[PDB]
């Protein structure tokens, strides 16, 4: 047919957070929080009266925000925002509360676009007095801009100063509070020049991480590499300790199992081991690192908040003798979910931006101090083998005042009207680990959440009963039975090898330990082992949150595929097939085998009755019904299975699939196989002769995540790299002729990874649309155009907004949507709707060029949204 | 063009090209948020732990020559 | 010949061009579509060279632009585009 | 070899001329000779020589020592014949050797300084910059104590000028080592009980620190103010004046923050206002004027009401510097929040306009500019009419400079605030004064023209009753003998055409147009350009149908004017022809249009950019008017018969025709011209195609298939020029249709572009690489990688060379996108090559 011209609109913006900063961005005494959703920059204001977070501004930057920090000049009243992007540009923005916008104050160019290896953008570090900023790549190149003001108190930026060093990798960069001395930047570096020239591998283990200091001489106007000290163990990030008049200058290196304080000069290095959890159910060989940090300065004191992998937040104070620091002091603050950023606001509030799942705003009630809880120090003696210990407990120092809904990460979605309403509902299997959930979303959206046990992988709907069959699977996790067994063995080890006459005490303590089941929702789940896997099959009613039936699996059995289907051999009684891998190691990949569970689904879509368990060579990754039988992908093999009394019986197989089958969908006697890397493959089943012959493939490699057949010859697919393509077969293609290649009729970079495509109609009596979901929690739609007049209009709108309203963080919009493939027949409506955010003169000029009026253009865009299609 | 890391010449070995593209890939994982998200969901580890493991792999991502 | 591009890191200085080369693009020698403003490094705008043509160091009258083709191919993201004659001293010409 | 030596270089490098075996050299003279050779290679030499000699002189600087180096450098720097760039080279070598000789230069500091300090007071801005740079590097190397000991004696010297030089040097070392590093020394010297010159010089140091460092002293502003505050009540008068001036410089540097740091200075200044007189009073007032804009609104009101008495008193001061100081102080006061407008209108305005606005002030340029800008700033708060009405009557004055002054002031005020504040009386006063000021002109004041235009455009439709009185003066002025006066009147018409149209006086504008029509013979070119611009302004606002003279009569009179060689005339004439062609094209026959075409085609190669811009625009207009066929055929004939630059102009004109009339009108005929056996015609067609696609950009998204067969043939025509131009065509196509779905045709053309990558000719391989890069951005880096992989590793070394060149182009182009396109390389025995992370499946 004709090439499909599409229009892209985001209905639900991305909800995950990768960066969060706090400051006085309004210029008033109120404190706001700037967050990065990925391709979206957002401003939030927590109300200290009601303790609830409101969103004041949300902006699509059309780029990849890799680094975000705030700064303030000397004697200033408002905080600026420096953004490191995937363009070769640095941008400094000022929030204007009157106009409610991000004014781009400065934009300076240094390199090429993309998340590159040697082009700055990934790391951002500002001097605590606001005199300079440093943007750094992960390798070699580093650049420093000097910030000042002018007569009119407007920010001014200088030319970049080169601080490059070849063959040097960067783990983290942060500025040092050296008061008003020459500004200094601390970096966690490592040189790989030695490791590459040693064919024996000795230099690899011999090379060690260094802490290096870069000094910016203002009077000489140049950057110099002064001090570079090797470190004992490798650290993941740095914390700026307050310096100058209110604090001793220095840095805090967070490493695996340790936190060190170090400063230039005669300052001795002061390290302290990280307090492990008492009766930790994890693996003893597993280390412990900090995932994020926060800093809160008062005229009186200052403290740090550091969160571990297990979600434990510790308060850290520094005790100092005159200029030098004596010791580091650490005490257990609380336990919140694993966060990517923490902000300690003034007026007593803590903001936790979880790395996955919902976000939280707590009120600080008691900082501590008046606590009987043990405080630990770097001076307390401890043998080389032993460490500190503490016991987790329910919240004490924080109180939940607000919870923000976040759909990230969405792993599967089905749009259907399972309730008897008229409008379809979006059933979204999202969340991670113990914080996973299936959420029902209705007409920006209204969400109802039902908690799950592990990370959902795929769910299918039972047509007759409208119930949901979910599979949840997580890596390096313990099953319920294995968790209880580990608890019992730990309790048995506790009583034995203890002192006699105090073994009575060991027994009561171990009984208390066995009785305590700590909520995995808040405290995380005890997860350990390299090749361990926890999997669960669940049956859920879409109306209530009730689970109808549940099946735990083996300690190394991991479910990856599920389908519900009727079989031709056995009448209309339903069945449930579940593909499972055994002893799966991700890196390097190694698997023992796979199994396929066949269940009966005996009750009215409420109970699973185990029929049998079929073994197979590799992991069954895809299972789809096919005219009374089933199609199963195992490794790179595509087989047709039929129900047998004691097994699933192979009847025909295809071997010539490129790499590995990750999903298969059929229409007619055509099967569409998704490869992990080599994109789609069109195979044909011949009922006569019983053979599966490959008759078409693609000309480009695609790391396919999901797919959806639009028509008989057209397939829509999604990338791991956040792309969507539409590929169509030649019209006269014969399933007899093998050498046929498909044509790509659509390409478009969403900027976020898509895991579900579905062609549906969101509002009855509307047009059809292609709804996609996002791994970062977003929901979007692609709408086909009805006429060429509308197409030309919206295309000219895209062009004029590309020119007159460029992306906020220096990116080029046409380049951005062409991240991995050039754009083909898609219009960015998320850009077009920014016509309403421009200034009156720009809107007038664009409307006059379109031979229209501004309200008319706004009306047209709003009408496309009213169609939702 | 010699200064830009990753470029090659007629005497570029297999190992050099592949370690170049491996370090490129790791930096691209660090840059693109949803790629790192996918990775952290697969292997159940915190985002910071995945970033640290990637930076650790930056030394010899493929092994010695 | 002996003429090469500066290619140092470009700063806040705006590139400048004389009358005979008013609308030309520094890289591809085209007049079609001025796009992005040329930035030169901090040395090439010092002293007598301030506000001078990028090709000759003569008195400049208009801002220098990369073209649209060069902007698309990100040739504006390369080094400082000022021309230097490797066979002439600072005092000559 | 050895660089060329000018006459002046002989004195300093004579020893290098004689050829002496360097074995028979004294150890000292051995070093002198090498320093001479290194400095000569640095000063006169190619950039490679300069870089190598810099490396050599810096690496061996410690071995060389500081004495001999600085001895050879200082006379070289003190040469009166030193060109400005040579000084910069010497300053850079000084910095790079001073970094190496940290403590070695401590003996010679003094000597260096006495050579370097004059540079701090030179008229050249960059000379002062370089002096400050080398003194900063010296202070960084020598250390704080060495510099303090070296420069401390001259602090008390009787000669004021040596004290000034010393204070400037100390400010430089303060910027070099930081304010706190010199804070105790300054605290000590500012209260020195020995002499008053010491404290005067310390306060001068603080003043120069402010002047030099600006906003950077805000951290230590309280420290500097507390160190300096005592000088305001000292017995010495000069130290009080200099302390007030330093306070003024500090307030100017801290704007607008840090008023709280001057808290201990307000009352001493307030008392000295009533106490002192003369220069000290001027310094106090300057300090207060720079201090007020830092205060709160209510405290600004209080303090300004407190000082206003003496501020008004000093209006009638005989001292010109005092007048300038109090004028700037008034400008600063009335520009702050807190000083109320009614207060200014009551207390400040009458004495202001009594004592300041006199003819005398118009004579001095500095006072002229100061008073004009200050009065405009006053109008920005007290209202436009409240200022204009007090000097509007002075527009009818005997002295011309005073009329010029009031005209500039009224122009700037009404341009900033419009004319909503003006009543009828002030409107008539304005008009009757402006007409007399325009009629009474000895020279051709541009200020009068700008002011007339600004007032008329600000009044808008309110000028209708005066339009006959204005056009009468304009007509009487166009008859004036002076040509510059005629062009002034024409430019007034050009600026007021829009308001004249809004006033519905179209008959007056028709009379103006018909009067300008007869002047199109003006021999003086500038006046001709101005009247052409006036005719254009009249055409562009009144209809093409009611325009007198009619267009059918006007345009043929414009036709021969395109042959004029003056750029103003050319630009204005082409622009008027374009205004005629855009909408009035029906009144002019196609033959006259073809003649206009022939003159425009010659103007496409003018050196001024604006002329080519206008020529392109108006040629597009006349091409839409004429139609494609006739002009297209004659342009193709011109393409055949002509070569060199005039062929490039026909190429540009063909592209213009393709943009205006769809390329479907031009491409068939051009491709048909390719069919002629002669090779030169084919080359012309290929150049036309290249520029056509580069020009039309996205418009060519439908014509790639059409031109594909011709490109197939030309990419295999043996002639290297053919393939070079065809690769340029593919390059421009790819760049032009980027993101519009032309992947099929461009991928097809890639297969014909590819075999030409094995070619040694430099121009054609450059063109092929450009085409490959354009195709990379249009198709995607994935396809280019697919074409590169087959030969990235290959037994042939030349094949590897070429394919790696291509792959480097692609990799630099899009390194991040390639992460998705690298092939699977399986693990071997020794190394792990598979990217396992991408093989994860959820
Ligand atoms: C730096 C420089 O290359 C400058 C050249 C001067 C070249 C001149 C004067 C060329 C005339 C020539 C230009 C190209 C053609 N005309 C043309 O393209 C006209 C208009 C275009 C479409 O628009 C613009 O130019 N817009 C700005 C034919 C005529 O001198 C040297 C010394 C070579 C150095
Ligand atoms: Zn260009
Ligand atoms: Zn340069
Ligand atoms: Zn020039």
């Amino acid at each position: 047919r004709r090439h499909m011209f599409l229009y892209n609109l985001t209905l639900q913006r991305a909800t995950g957070i990768s960066f969060a900063i706090h400051g006085n961005f309004s210029g008033t005494k109120q404190q706001e929080i700037v967050v990065s959703r990925g391709k979206i920059l957002e401003l939030l204001r927590p109300d200290p009266n009601t303790g609830k977070v409101h969103t004041l501004l949300t902006v699509e930057v059309f780029g990849v925000i890799r680094s975000l920090m705030a700064f303030r000049l000397t004697g200033g009243t408002k905080d600026y925002i420096v953004v490191g992007s995937d363009s070769g540009r640095i941008v400094i923005l000022e929030y204007q509360p009157s106009k409610n916008m991000f004014e781009k104050i400065h934009q300076e160019t240094f390199g090429k676009s993309g998340c590159r290896r040697i082009v700055p953008g990934q790391f951002l570090a500002v001097d605590p007095k606001g005199r300079a900023v440093m943007i750094s790549a992960i390798e070699k190149q580093k650049l420093v801009y000097i910030l000042n003001r002018d007569a009119a108190a407007r920010l001014t930026i200088s030319s970049p100063l080169e601080a490059h060093k070849a063959n040097t990798l960067v783990y983290h960069v942060v500025g040092v509070d050296v008061g008003f001395e020459n500004p200094m930047f601390a970096c966690l570096e490592m040189d790989y020049e030695e490791a590459d020239n040693d064919p024996t591998g000795e230099a690899a283990a011999n090379t060690q991480q260094t802490l290096t200091f870069y000094e910016l001489d203002l009077g000489l106007n140049h950057v110099v590499r002064k001090y570079s000290e090797p470190l004992e163990e490798h650290g993941n990030f740095l914390i700026t300790v307050p310096g100058g008049s209110d604090g001793p200058s220095g840095v805090l290196i967070c490493s695996e199992n340790y936190i060190t304080y170090k400063n230039f000069g005669d300052q001795p290095d002061i390290r302290c081991p990280i307090p492990r959890r008492r009766n930790d159910l994890d693996d003893p060989e597993r280390g412990m690192i900090f995932v994020c940090s926060a800093t809160h300065k008062t005229k009186s004191m200052f403290f740090f908040l550091a969160q571990t992998e297990q979600g434990d937040i510790f308060k850290i104070t520094l005790e100092t003798d005159e200029d030098m620091v004596t010791e580091i002091r650490l005490k257990y603050f609380d336990t919140v979910p694993v966060a990517a950023a923490m902000c300690v606001l003034k007026t007593g509030f803590l903001f936790v931006a979880s790395e996955f799942g919902n976000h939280y705003l707590y009120q600080i009630a008691h900082l501590g101090d008046d606590d009987e809880e043990p405080e630990f120090s770097s001076a307390m003696p401890l043998e080389e083998g032993d460490t500190f210990f503490f016991q987790p407990r329910p919240l004490k120092n924080l109180v939940l005042v607000d919870e923000l809904d976040s759909l990230s990460p969405i792993l599967f979605c089905q749009i259907a009207d399972l309730a008897n309403e008229d409008t379809p509902q979006l059933y979204v299997a999202c969340g991670r680990g113990p914080r996973s959930s299936l959420r029902v979303l209705r007409h920006v959206f209204n969400q109802v959440a039902f908690p799950l046990q592990y990370t959902p992988r795929k769910f299918v709907i039972h047509p007759e009963s409208n119930n949901l069959i979910i599979i949840e699977t997580d890596h390096n996790a313990y099953t319920e039975a294995t968790k209880a067994q580990r608890k019992q063995q730990m309790a048995e080890e506790m009583v034995e090898a203890a002192g006699e006459d105090e073994r009575e005490l060991a027994a009561e303590m171990a009984a208390a330990f066995l009785n305590e089941n700590l909520p995995e929702s808040i405290f995380g789940a005890p997860k350990a082992g390299n090749g361990q896997w926890a999997s669960v099959i669940r049956v859920m009613n879409p109306i209530q949150g009730n689970t109808l039936d549940l099946v735990q699996l083996e300690q190394n059995e991991a479910a990856f595929s599920v389908a519900v289907c009727r079989f031709s051999n056995t009448g209309e009684d339903w069945y449930v097939l579940v593909g499972v891998a055994k002893d799966l190691i991700l890196n390097p990949r190694s698997v023992a085998g796979g199994f396929v569970y066949t269940y009966k689904l005996v009750n009215n879509g409420e109970k699973l009755e185990f029929l049998h368990k079929t073994p197979v060579e590799e992991v069954p990754a895809a299972i789809a019904p096919f005219q009374g039988r089933v199609l199963i992908g195992v490794g790179k093999l595509l087989r047709v299975y039929d129900l047998g009394k004691k097994k699933l019986l192979r009847k025909c197989e295809n071997k010539h699939i490129a790499n590995y089958i990750s999903g298969i969908q059929t229409i007619g006697h055509r099967v569409i196989v998704s490869d992990v890397q080599e994109s789609f493959i069109w195979v044909r089943y011949k009922r006569n002769e019983n053979q599966l012959i490959i008759f078409a493939d693609d000309t480009y490699p695609r790391w396919v995540t999901t797919a959806s057949l639009l028509d008989y010859d057209t397939v829509a697919g999604a990338d791991k790299f956040g792309n969507i393509c539409v590929v169509r077969l030649p019209p006269n293609t014969n399933d007899e002729v093998d050498s046929q290649k498909a044509e790509v009729i659509m390409n478009y970079h969403v900027g976020e990874t898509v895991l579900s495509l579905q062609k549906t109609t969101l509002i009855p009596g509307g047009s059809e649309s292609l709804v996609y979901t996002t791994l970062s929690g977003g929901i979007g739609i692609l709408v086909p155009f009805t006429s060429h007049e509308d197409h030309d209009f919206f295309q000219h709108v895209e062009m004029h907004l590309r020119s007159e309203h460029p992306p906020l963080c220096g990116r080029d919009h046409l380049s951005f949507r062409s991240y991995y493939f050039p754009v083909k027949n898609v219009i960015d409506g998320d850009l077009c709707e920014q016509f309403n955010s421009m200034e009156p003169n720009k809107q007038k000029n664009v409307s006059e060029e379109l031979d229209r009026t501004p309200p008319e253009v706004s009306k047209k865009l709003e009408d496309i949204r009213t169609r939702y299609a | 063009q010699s200064k830009y890391i990753g470029t090659g010449h007629a005497d570029t070995t297999k190992w050099e090209w592949l370690v170049n593209q491996h370090r490129d890939s790791y930096c691209s994982y660090m840059g693109h948020f949803d790629l790192l998200n996918y990775f952290a969901i697969a292997e159940n580890e915190s985002k910071a732990r995945v970033r640290f493991n990637l930076m650790e792999k930056m030394l010899q991502p493929c092994g010695p020559p | 010949p002996d003429l090469i591009f500066c290619r140092k890191q470009a700063g806040v200085a705006i590139g400048r061009l004389c009358e005979k080369c008013d609308g030309k693009c520094v890289i591809c020698d085209s007049y079609v579509r001025p796009c992005t403003l040329v930035r030169i490094c901090d040395e090439c705008n010092y002293g007598s060279y301030q506000g001078r043509c990028v090709i000759c160091g003569g008195p400049g009258v208009s801002d220098a632009y990369y073209c649209k083709e060069c902007t698309i191919q990100e040739k504006d993201r390369d080094g400082c585009p000022k021309i230097v004659n490797l066979g002439s001293s600072k005092t000559d010409l | 070899n050895l660089p060329f030596l000018k006459p002046d270089d002989i004195q300093y490098f004579d020893k290098l001329l004689v050829d002496v075996d360097e074995s028979t050299l004294s150890p000292e003279e051995q070093k002198e000779r090498k320093i001479m050779k290194l400095l000569l290679k640095i000063k006169n030499g190619t950039p490679p020589m300069r870089k190598a000699a810099l490396r050599q002189i810096t690496d061996k600087a410690r071995e060389f020592g500081a004495g001999p180096l600085f001895n050879q450098i200082l006379p070289l720097l003190m040469s009166p014949t030193l060109e400005d760039q040579e000084r910069h080279l010497l300053v850079k070598v000084i910095d790079r050797i001073l970094y190496k000789l940290d403590d070695l230069v401590r003996p010679y500091v003094h000597k260096i300084l006495v050579v370097i300090e004059p540079l701090l007071i030179d008229e050249d801005y960059y000379a002062r910059v370089e002096g400050r740079e080398i003194i900063s590097n010296l202070a960084k190397a020598a250390g704080l104590a060495t510099m303090i000991s070296t420069m401390r004696p001259d602090i008390d010297n009787m000669d004021e000028y040596v004290r000034n030089t010393t204070a400037r040097a100390f400010a430089v070392v303060a910027s070099a080592l930081g304010i706190p590093s010199l804070l105790p020394f300054l605290k000590a010297v500012c209260k020195s009980k020995k002499s008053w010159q010491a404290r005067h010089t310390g306060i001068k140091i603080v003043q120069q620190i402010a002047i030099l460092m600006g906003c950077a002293i805000l951290p230590h502003l309280r420290s500097l103010v507390e160190i300096i505050e005592h000088g305001l009540v000292d017995e010495q008068q000069k130290v009080r004046t200099i302390s007030a001036l330093a306070i003024a410089a500090l307030a100017e540097a801290a704007t607008p923050y840090g008023i709280e740091s001057f808290d201990s200075v307000l009352k001493p200044l307030w008392k000295g206002i009533r106490q002192h007189r003369g220069k000290g009073l001027a310094a106090f007032l300057k300090a207060i004027g720079y201090l007020i804009p830092l205060m709160d609104a209510e405290y600004a009101n209080y303090y300004t009401r407190e000082v206003m008495l003496i501020l008004i008193r000093e209006f009638q001061s005989p001292d010109e510097e005092m007048k300038k100081i109090v004028l700037k102080v008034v400008k600063q006061c009335c520009g702050t929040d807190g000083v109320e407008a009614n207060y200014i209108k009551t207390e400040i305005l009458p004495p202001f306009f009594k004592h300041f606005w006199q003819h005398r002030m118009a004579l001095d340029r500095r006072n002229y500019r100061q008073l004009v800008d200050t009065t405009v700033e006053l109008a920005n708060k007290v209202g436009a009419a409240e200022i204009i009405s007090r000097i509007v009557d002075d527009l009818k004055d005997e002295a011309e400079q005073y009329r010029k002054m009031v005209m500039e002031t009224i122009e700037k005020i009404m341009g900033n605030l419009g004319a909503a504040d003006i009543d009828h009386k002030l409107e008539e006063q304005l008009i009757d004064g402006i007409l007399y000021a325009f009629q009474e002109q000895t020279t051709e004041d541009s200020v009068m023209l700008n002011g007339f235009g600004t007032v008329v455009n600000a009044l808008g439709k309110r000028v209708k009753p005066y339009l006959p009185q204005i056009c009468g003066t304009v007509l009487w002025r166009l008859n004036n003998k002076s040509a510059k006066v005629r062009q002034q009147a024409a430019d007034l018409i050009s600026r007021t055409a829009v308001v004249m149209k809004t006033c519905q006086e179209e008959k007056l504008m028709g009379h103006l147009g018909v009067v300008l029509y007869e002047y199109l013979g003006e021999e003086y070119p500038e006046v001709l350009g101005s009247i052409l611009g006036a005719l254009k302004a009249i055409v562009n606002v009144i209809g093409m149908h009611k325009m007198t003279p009619p267009i059918k009569d006007l345009l043929p009179r414009l036709t021969p004017i395109l042959k004029n060689r003056h750029e103003k005339v050319q630009e204005n004439c082409i622009d008027l022809v374009g205004r005629i062609a855009d909408r009035g094209a029906e009144y002019v026959s196609a033959r006259e249009w073809m003649r206009i075409c022939f003159e425009l085609l010659e103007l496409l190669k003018a050196h001024k950019k604006a002329i080519r811009r206008a020529t392109v625009n108006t040629f597009g207009y006349i091409a839409k008017a004429i139609g494609p066929h006739d002009v297209l055929a004659t342009l193709l004939n011109n393409l055949k018969v002509q070569e060199r630059q005039n062929r490039v102009c026909t190429t540009v004109a063909i592209a213009i025709v393709a943009e205006t009339c769809s390329p479907f009108t031009v491409l068939p005929a051009l491709m048909n011209e390719y069919r002629v056996p002669e090779l030169n015609v084919q080359n012309g067609v290929l150049k036309s195609l290249s520029f056509l696609f580069e020009y039309i950009g996205e418009m060519g998204k439908d014509y790639i298939y059409a031109v594909t067969p011709l490109l197939e043939d030309a990419l295999m025509d043996r002639d290297l020029v053919h393939r070079q131009t065809a690769s340029a065509v593919v390059q421009h196509m790819s760049l032009g249709v980027y993101g519009f779905g032309c992947e099929d045709s461009l991928n097809h053309l890639l297969n014909y572009v590819w075999p030409n990558v094995f070619e040694t000719s430099p121009h054609v391989i450059q063109a092929v690489m450009g085409a490959l890069e354009g195709l990379r951005v249009a198709i995607g880096p994935c396809r280019m990688l697919q074409y590169c992989l087959q030969g990235l590793f290959h037994p042939a070394r030349k094949v590897r060379d070429v394919y790696w060149k291509i792959y480097n182009s692609i990799y630099i182009g899009s390194q991040d996108a390639l992460i998705a396109h690298y092939p699977r390389i399986y693990n071997d025995d020794k190394n792990t090559y598979i990217r396992y992370e991408l093989d994860y499946i959820l």
